[PDB]
DNA sequence: GCATCACATGAACTCCGTGTTCAATTCATTCTGATCTG
DNA sequence: ATTGGAGTTCATGTGATGC
DNA sequence: CAGATCAGAATGAATATACTAAA
């Protein structure tokens, strides 16, 4: 309720929308701040989550973004790696990211190879940008500076074969 | 009272490690009645009884249950006899080794048996065989005390062994028969496909009845993975991306193209984002740059595939009329004999005089005098196959002797015998990498500083290109002109025999080092060949027999179908059925799909047809 | 109605070509009831009455010598009861071959026999071993006229065995019973001594196990020489030369080295003084020029020594490896017989049939054509020993048909025979000899005129230098520089395989076939271990025991007794003495020798221990 | 008369001490040329040979010795050949003398090929130097014409060992 | 203690182009570690 | 000094036993 | 302050009683 849960909300930007507070478990005098993220950890954050994003980042008139935001991933593949095959060293591995809010996905590409997300990863792992993000037509940038993985599940199938 | 206990392994160091650890007095040794690894003994307790430990380590496996009917006979025999009929037992195999002695080593009589073999399912087997052996020789079973002492040692290592000792124990049963019987499987299977090629296969054709069709539950699946990278080349799907390009200004008077170190993306707008970023280029930065020393390798003798190969190649024409070149050659007499598989020119060879015959024909000249002059290096040691010596040229002509192609062909001998001999071509490969924007992009040459060999095989020669202006870190070396490009090509890259073990992993069957032999196997039946850069292209024996499986029967293929028999062998461990039905209807499942394979012989009769 | 006449001979294919000759066409052979020598018939005359002949081939020795099974035992008696109580009797070598059933099957009837085994020694034991056998099995000796018959052949010709059946004579047993007891002997002397040697030595010292110490009368020596070449190795004084050199040069880009008469001085002052006299001077003068002219000579044929020392040293083969390729080579029918030592060939030899079928190989098909044009040269007047002939391809062979070894062995083979018949190589050797100060230098220098056998056997030619330019008397050449050398005196190497042979044919301490067998067992015992460059290096264990008998009684090692014990049974071979009393009294001499050893062996022990 | 006999002795080269000449000598009696000759040259060289070299001859300063002049040789070794192989013939025979006057020992090395006297020369056998005698670096070399071996017998100090 | 007999066994005589797996010791090569100086 | 190999059956040495 | 310069681990060819001598 108001302040305190003004504060939970704000502490993780973990956005939950009111219909998705009411269908999830949120049982009222049990948890205030802890047990409810420690649960949505495993939650579908598409359907229970509000689009804190902008209307148009595929436009490109949004700039930079900034503050503490967590998102779900839906298609994870390296740019630089032919459909047929996916892992290979043949090129520097580049991963295009489709990064998902709820309402309005977007897609984010890696500058610096990092080895916390591999190609294997099941989809909705909880990935949480932390600074100053920038898109240049319709791609956002990243960085070690501004991913950190939390992990977690879509409660979806494997889609895979 | 004192009695005695003997002790079997298999590892002479295993042995003489433990009998350090059972006595740390290293015992006393008895020279091997079994004609190797002497045999050692104590005066030991065991129980802390009076026991004359006499420890020995056997020096093989015996295995080979074959047959033991002369009912395998050959093509005048029953077919059903490859299906289920044949009265089958092992044989005391190998005795080239001996194992009698062992068996009568194993005889006489001990108070205890203890069997620390192998820790694992086929060291199981060996317990077990070895256990049904020496309790038919064995003293007697007096009393309800078990007479058999298994270790649960897991490898070398003092510690556990040292509680394994105290970890004593009976052998699981029933492994050894898995194992086994996963052996006789192997047994039925090859030998009825291997029955039924020598019938079918050949088809009187006569130039392929000589070679021979080795089937085996394996080796038909790694000719699918030594083939199926061949069908997807047939594929040859082509594919589509983009390559960022770059100038660094030089002095105006040369030109520094750069490589774009995040080298090649698969997109349209990404590569777009990147331009945009690197289109306004006003510095460049010098962030590094690397100069290295690695020299090329002189040739090796020639070989018969090596010639063919590079003459097919190179001047280039086929093996049929390099085969006739070849004979012409060895008669007007000029070139050793045409079918050389060795690298070793045996010292006898009079290397001074054979490159003293030499002093005309100036396309080798001065060159190859000085060569003569001081001294000369000796060549690369080879493989000695037995054959005959590798080529060398005899007596050398000029122009206006052979002509032609056979002209030629000398010609190609006579350099490279030539280059046989020389130093080592040593070069600077250096690099330099300029930094602009979120990118750090990186140009390379080389540099050639000793020419050796490359002055008689230009063919092999490092290619000319103008040094790069090295420079000290942090210099401007401003930007000229950059461009956004494309390429592309084919799907390459045959891949090669590192990645034939890969995959061969990858898919899970086979066994933990028996690998490269099959790899020989399946190479020396004629199905794949070798070929430059360590390549393995199939050849058509193997390309129409993988076709004829496809076709019709891709079960025997399945390249799963392996790993399945043997999931289902593993999951024969702790209760379940008998081995009888396991095998029995597998095995007759197989023959029905195999008896309509017989009737449907046709397909591999049309790839016959249409390529033999 | 006819009688039977049965021949046997020594070698199979000697029996073959008996037959060839005696039955001029009418052969009727069929293989033998052994797989290993068939049997052939025909039909003829002897002594005026046409009757039929059945012939023959033992396939080597008919029976060996050997004591009683108990004192085989190894532990019944002390070896020294061999001497005087062991009874020895003889039992048929080789029961694969079950020679002595297949002449007691065969024989049955055979009224008149006739032998033609070799005329030399070592064959009269055999001859006295068939008759001794056939005896008990023809049809009795009804007739007064004797039944056997000696064949004396001496040369394996047409002609000679024409003159050898139209003439026959009988077999000389007293000097059968010299070979015989020359056998006997060596069979004591080792059954005695090495049992003892290998019973005693490994008794307390424990290193001695797995391996076996042996002692006789050709293994003693063979090691000997070795160990003698080894002493005079390590004892040794290095010391130091001195040598003046100088340098010279006659028009431009011209140099020539002299060369000092006095080759070498022993002190660095007097070299010095030497040097002092030397260097005061700028011109140099000639005095005498030389234009003589020799000759090189070719070799003779190809005997077994020869074949063996020249496979060693050139081929880098062993021994036993080169005669067991011989071996198959001869069998296969491409080379006539391998263990020969007769040098002169058959004056009616056809030497040119020979050399006219091998003319199509072509490696040699340029100089065997150019040979036969002017006529074969005359083979050297060599020496004859009434052996069989000497080495010669038999029949052309082209590679394919050979193999490794093959054209190893074979082309050392055929080259050899091409040289023999060539003719010789003509040399100019020019000496010019100048005057520096009071001293005398001078240069020499060889050039070819007119190659002989140096166009077909590479290696033996004619090294290749440069000519010295044409002097007139009285000139003054420019002088150079002139620099004093320090060296020093070489130790010698180790012992080659080629100069063991020259050590073992000079002091005889083996027969044609024995010196092959002796150097692989002296290998296969441990003695000494071969290195690079095909050299004998003594081993620790070698060098320790054979040091004793030295400082004991060196009269078992001195490379002579096995010519005193030849020499003196030859006196028994003539019947100048009584055959049984010679071999006691040999045998008490060695039975004196065998109580000191026993008694003289505390000190070798403590030479023994020094290595262990 | 005394001087005129010690006059004809050193035209032979004969240059003895008085004490010399009449310890010799069997009896201070009538003596003659050859008398003398052969008594001297029995008895040793060593108490007989008086002051006869100008010293300095190890030394290079010397450079000839002229006149009749009287010598031994003491040992003889061949310096052309090595010691192991002491009869080898690989080089021309090249002799060096240990050449005594009873005060000095110097070396004579062969400069001519000479046969007269070999390696199995009776050792200290009596030897004359008449006329011209090349000393280049203060050691003497050897020639056909002055270098003249007389024979002689003395006190066999060495018994070939 | 001795003659006997049947059984194991060695040898002489005769009749008639298979997967799997190692596999029991120690070369000369061939791809992994310490040290001043632009 | 330099030769085809496998299965069968028969003679023989010997160990076990009975007299 | 690591090329040019010298040193260790993996790769990979290695055989073992019978007595002497000699066809
Ligand atoms: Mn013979």
């Amino acid at each position: 309720m108001a302040q305190v849960a003004g504060a939970a909300l704000s502490q993780a930007g973990w956005y939950l929308s009111d219909e998705g507070i009411e269908a999830c478990t949120s049982s009222p005098d049990k948890v205030n701040v802890n047990d409810i993220i420690l649960i949505a950890l495993n939650t579908d954050l598409r359907t229970i989550g509000k689009k804190f994003l902008p209307s148009d980042i595929n436009s490109g008139k949004v700039e930079k973004l900034e503050g503490p935001c967590v998102l779900q991933i839906q298609k994870i593949r390296n740019v630089a790696a032919p459909k047929d095959n996916e892992e290979s060293q043949a090129a520097p591995r580049m991963l295009r990211l489709q990064m998902t809010d709820g309402h309005i996905s977007c897609t984010a590409v890696e500058f610096s190879y990092m080895s916390k997300i591999s190609l294997n990863t099941p989809p909705g792992t909880k990935v949480k940008l932390s600074g100053i993000v920038d898109i240049k037509n319709g791609f956002l940038l990243l960085n070690d500076s501004n991913t950190t993985v939390l992990g977690g599940e879509v409660e979806h199938l494997i889609e895979k074969w | 009272v004192m009695k005695t206990v003997l002790m079997v392994a298999e590892k002479p160091s295993l042995a003489q490690s433990i009998a350090k650890i059972l006595s740390r007095g290293s015992l006393s040794s008895h020279k091997g009645l079994n004609g190797a690894c002497s045999v050692h003994e104590y005066t030991g307790t065991f129980a802390g009884q009076p026991v004359r430990f006499k420890m020995t380590s056997v020096c093989g496996h015996v295995m080979t249950l074959d047959f033991l009917g002369k009912y395998n006979k050959w093509d005048k025999v029953d077919p059903a006899e490859l299906f289920s009929q044949a009265p089958t037992e092992k044989k005391e195999a190998n005795p080239k080794l001996n194992m009698v002695k062992f068996l009568q080593v194993e005889g006489r009589g001990c108070d205890y048996i203890v069997l620390w073999l192998d820790c694992d399912k086929e060291g199981e087997n060996i317990c077990f065989e070895v256990l049904d052996a020496v309790l038919p020789v064995m003293n007697k079973a007096h009393g309800g005390e078990k007479t058999v002492f298994r270790a649960r040692f897991s490898s070398i290592t003092d510690t556990d062994i040292c509680n394994a000792m105290a970890c004593l124990g009976e052998p699981d049963h029933n492994e050894a028969l898995s194992v086994d019987a996963r052996q006789e499987l192997d047994l039925r299977i090859g030998c009825a496909f291997t029955r039924f090629q020598t019938k079918y296969f050949q088809g009187k054709y006569g130039d392929l009845d000589s070679s021979l069709i080795s089937f085996g539950p394996c080796q038909t699946p790694t000719l699918g993975f030594c083939v199926e990278r061949h069908d997807k080349i047939q594929s040859f799907k082509p594919e589509t991306y983009w390559v960022l390009q770059a100038k660094v200004n030089t002095d105006k008077d040369r030109s520094l193209l750069l490589d774009w170190d995040r080298v090649r993306v698969f997109d349209r707008e990404i590569a777009q984002m990147f331009l945009n970023m690197t289109k306004l280029e006003k510095e460049a930065q010098v962030e590094a740059t690397s100069r290295k020393e690695k020299a090329k390798q002189r040739p090796l003798a020639l070989n018969t595939v090596e010639m063919l190969r590079v003459a097919s190649s190179s001047l280039g024409m086929g093996p049929q009329h390099a085969m006739q070149t070849a004979e012409r050659l060895y008669t007007q007499g000029y070139i050793s004999y045409p079918r050389t598989e060795t690298t070793h020119y045996p010292e006898n060879f009079d290397l001074k005089g054979s490159l003293r015959q030499q002093a005309n024909h100036p396309y080798w000249a001065d060159t190859v005098k000085r060569l003569l002059a001081e001294g000369i290096n000796r060549p690369r040691k080879g493989h000695d196959a037995g054959d005959h010596p590798p080529i060398t040229p005899m007596k050398s002509a000029t122009e206006a002797e052979l002509g032609g192609d056979a002209w030629r062909l000398y010609e190609y001998i006579t350099r490279h015998f030539i280059a046989t001999v020389s130093h080592d071509c040593k070069y600077l490969q250096s690099t330099i990498s300029f930094r602009i924007g979120p990118e750090l992009f990186t140009c390379s040459g080389k540099t050639v500083l000793s020419p050796g060999f490359t002055e008689v095989m230009p063919w092999q020669s490092v290619p000319l290109e103008e040094s790069l202006p090295t420079c000290q870190r942090g210099d401007a070396f401003p930007v000229g002109e950059v461009k956004m490009l494309e390429k592309q090509t084919n799907p390459p890259d045959y891949l090669t025999e590192a990645e034939l073990i890969t995959l061969m992993e990858k898919h899970g069957i086979g066994t933990d080092a028996s690998i490269p032999v099959h790899i020989n196997n399946i190479c020396q039946r004629n199905y794949v060949t070798v070929e430059s850069g360590r390549r393995l292209k199939p050849t058509n024996l193997g390309i129409v027999l993988v076709h004829g499986y496809y076709k019709i029967d891709a079960e025997l293929v399945l390249p799963t179908i392996r790993s399945a028999v043997e999931k289902q062998l593993n999951l024969i461990a702790q209760g379940k059925a008998d081995y009888r039905q396991v095998l029995g209807h597998t095995l007759d499942v197989f023959k029905r799909k195999f008896h309509y394979f017989v009737d449907s012989i046709a397909g591999m009769d049309e790839l016959m047809e249409v390529s033999f």
